[PDB]
RNA sequence: CCUAACACAUGCCUCCUACGGGAGGCAGUGGGUUGCACAAUGGGCGCAAGCCUGAUGCA
RNA sequence: GUGCCAGCAGCCGCGGUAAUACGGAGGGCGCGAGCGUUACCCGGAUUCACUGGGCGUAAA
RNA sequence: CACCGCCCGUCACGCCAUGGGAGCGGGCUCUACCCGAAGUCGCCGGGAGCCUACGGGCAGGCGCCGAGGGUAGGGCCCGUGACUGGGGCGAAGUCGUAAC
RNA sequence: GGCCGUAACUAUAACGGUCUCGGGUAAGUUCCGACUGAUACCGCCCAAGAGUUCAUAUCGACGGCGGUGUUUGGAUGGCUGUUCGCCAUCUGCUCCUAGUACGAGAGGACCGGAGUGG
C-alpha cells in the first residue's frame, strides 16, 4: 500500500481466537459427566478412545478425552477438564485431569505418573 | 368475581395482570370478592420470579371495588382488584411480602400469613 | 479471594413486634488467625500527663 | 506380561506373538523436600521480518 | 490387488455436525407523553398559626428540578423457537454410468 | 404413466430393470409458520373358563329366550353450524364427637350435634 494509504486506512492488527472456551479463560474448569461413551479414531487410526460429555460449571457442555490405561468414570461423576485437543477425536478439545475429583488416577503407573495423577509407588 | 376480570398481584413473583378464569365455591358461583379463593392465570409477569407467564393457579382476593362492609354497615371499598397468588395444591400464599392494605375479613383464621404483612388494616 | 461490587453471626433483603411500628476496615461464616501490643514510627484530641489508634509494629 | 486388545501419546508415532514406545520387574538417567502436570507470557518463530522476510511456477 | 480399474449425482441408512429465521421473553443503548419521593432552591407566608426590639424569623403552602414508576415505539446481544435449509466421511444400500 | 429390485441400524433410494410439528390460548375442528323390530339398546337362561385357590365379589366363551320402540333399516368456557365430540377449569364445607372405633403404619369413620356457604 502507498504510505498515504497506510496513513488513511493503516494496518489491521491480528485477532487471536481462543481454541478452548473453558470460559472465563480459566486454566481448568470442572464439570459433570453426561455420557462415558467411546469413539473411533480418524483418517488413518483405529481404536476405541474413551471419551466423556461434560457439563461445565462454565455453563458449556463439552466432550473431553480420558487419558490413561483405564478410567473409573461414570455418569454424575464430577471431573476436572484441562484443555488439550486430540488429533483423532474432532470435537474433543480438552483432556480430563486424572487424579482430580471423581477421576481416579491410573493404577499401576510407574513412569510419567504426574501426568496421570498417581502417587509415588511405595517401593519396599 | 366472574370469569375474565383483570386482577393485580398484591404479593409477588409474576407481575401485573392476572386472569381470573373461574370462581369456586361450587356450581354457579357467579362472583367472589372480599377474600375468596379464585382460579387465576398470569398474563404478564416480571422477567424474573419463580412463577412465569400463563401459569394456571388459584389465588385470593384482597382489595376489590365491590366493597366489603359489615357491622354498622359502613363500607371499605378499594378501587383496585387484588389477587395474591397461593402455591396451588399444598395450599398456602406463595411469596414473601404483600403490598398495600388488606381486609379485616381476610384475617380469616386459616389464612393469617398474608395479614402480618402489607402493614395495613 | 485472580471467582461472587455475592449474603454476611460475633468482637473490635435480614431481623425484632405487644402488628400499631421499628433496626440494620481487621479477624472470621456461608456460598462460588474470630492472635499480641502501645514498645517504636505516623495520626486525632490535650498546655501536658496521657487517652484513643485491627493505621501500624509484630506473631 | 499383553497380542491394533488393554493402553501410551507433545510431535513423528507405538500396540495385530522377539514391542528398548503399553503393564510390571531388574537395572539406569535426571532432579531432590521436592518432583511432575495443567494454564498463561516471552523464547525457539528472520513464522508480521525496524534490527530481519517475501510475491514468474510455492501464499502473494 | 492395476479396465472384472476408477468414478459421479438423486433418494435411502450409518459415526458425526449444524446454519438461516417470523415472532415470544430478557438486557444494553433511548424517544414521547402521564404520575412523581427525599432534598436544595424559588415565590407566598395573608384579621389562617408560633416568636419579635416590628426590622424579621419559624411553621405551613404553592412551584421548578428531580430517583423512580406508568402506556406506546426502537437498539443491544443472550434465550427459546412451530418454519425452513441441510453439510464432511463411509468397506456389501437404490436407480442409472456423467467423468478418467 | 405404471410395476419391480437396490448403499453402512433400520426406514427412504440418488441407482438399475422393465411395460403431523411449531406458534398464539388456561383450553384454538378457525388462524399463522412448516305397521314391522331383522338391526340396535336393555334384560334374563346354560356355565367351559379368570379370578393364587374358588364358575357366578367382579367378569364370562360356545350357544339359548325375551323387553323396549330408541339406533340402522323394510357447569362455565376454547374449537366447530354442529348435535356430538376432544380440551381447559337441592346440597357443599368446617368444627365437636374423635385423631377415637378401626389400622402395621399411612390414614381415618359410624351415630348424633353445632356454624357457615353455593
Amino acid at each position: 500500500p502507498t504510505i498515504n494509504q497506510l496513513v488513511r486506512k493503516g494496518r489491521e492488527k491480528v485477532r487471536k481466537k481462543s481454541k478452548v472456551p473453558a470460559l472465563k479463560g480459566a486454566p481448568f474448569r470442572r464439570g459433570v459427566c453426561t455420557v462415558v461413551r467411546t469413539v473411533t479414531p480418524k483418517k488413518p487410526n483405529s481404536a476405541l478412545r474413551k471419551v466423556a460429555k461434560v457439563r461445565l460449571t462454565s455453563g458449556y457442555e463439552v466432550t473431553a478425552y480420558i487419558p490413561g490405561e483405564g478410567h473409573n468414570l461414570q455418569e454424575h461423576s464430577v471431573v476436572l477438564i484441562r484443555g488439550g485437543r486430540v488429533k483423532d477425536l474432532p470435537g474433543v478439545r480438552y483432556h480430563i485431569v486424572r487424579g482430580v475429583y471423581d477421576a481416579a488416577g491410573v493404577k499401576d503407573r510407574k513412569k510419567s505418573r504426574s501426568k496421570y495423577g498417581t502417587k509415588k509407588p511405595k517401593e519396599a | 368475581i366472574q370469569e375474565q376480570t383483570m386482577l393485580n398481584v398484591a404479593d409477588n413473583s409474576g407481575a401485573r395482570r392476572v386472569m381470573c378464569i373461574k370462581v369456586l365455591g361450587g356450581s354457579h358461583r357467579r362472583y367472589a370478592g372480599v377474600g375468596d379463593i379464585i382460579k387465576i392465570t398470569i398474563k404478564e409477569a416480571i422477567p424474573r420470579g419463580k412463577v412465569k407467564k400463563g401459569d394456571v393457579l388459584k389465588a385470593v382476593v384482597v382489595r376489590t371495588k365491590k366493597g366489603v362492609r359489615r357491622p354498622d354497615g359502613s363500607v371499605i371499598r378499594f378501587d383496585g382488584n387484588a389477587c395474591v397468588l397461593l402455591n396451588n395444591n399444598s395450599e398456602q400464599p406463595i411469596g414473601t411480602r404483600i403490598f398495600g392494605p388488606v381486609t379485616r375479613e381476610l384475617r380469616s383464621e386459616k389464612f393469617m400469613k398474608i395479614i402480618s404483612l402489607a402493614p395495613e388494616v
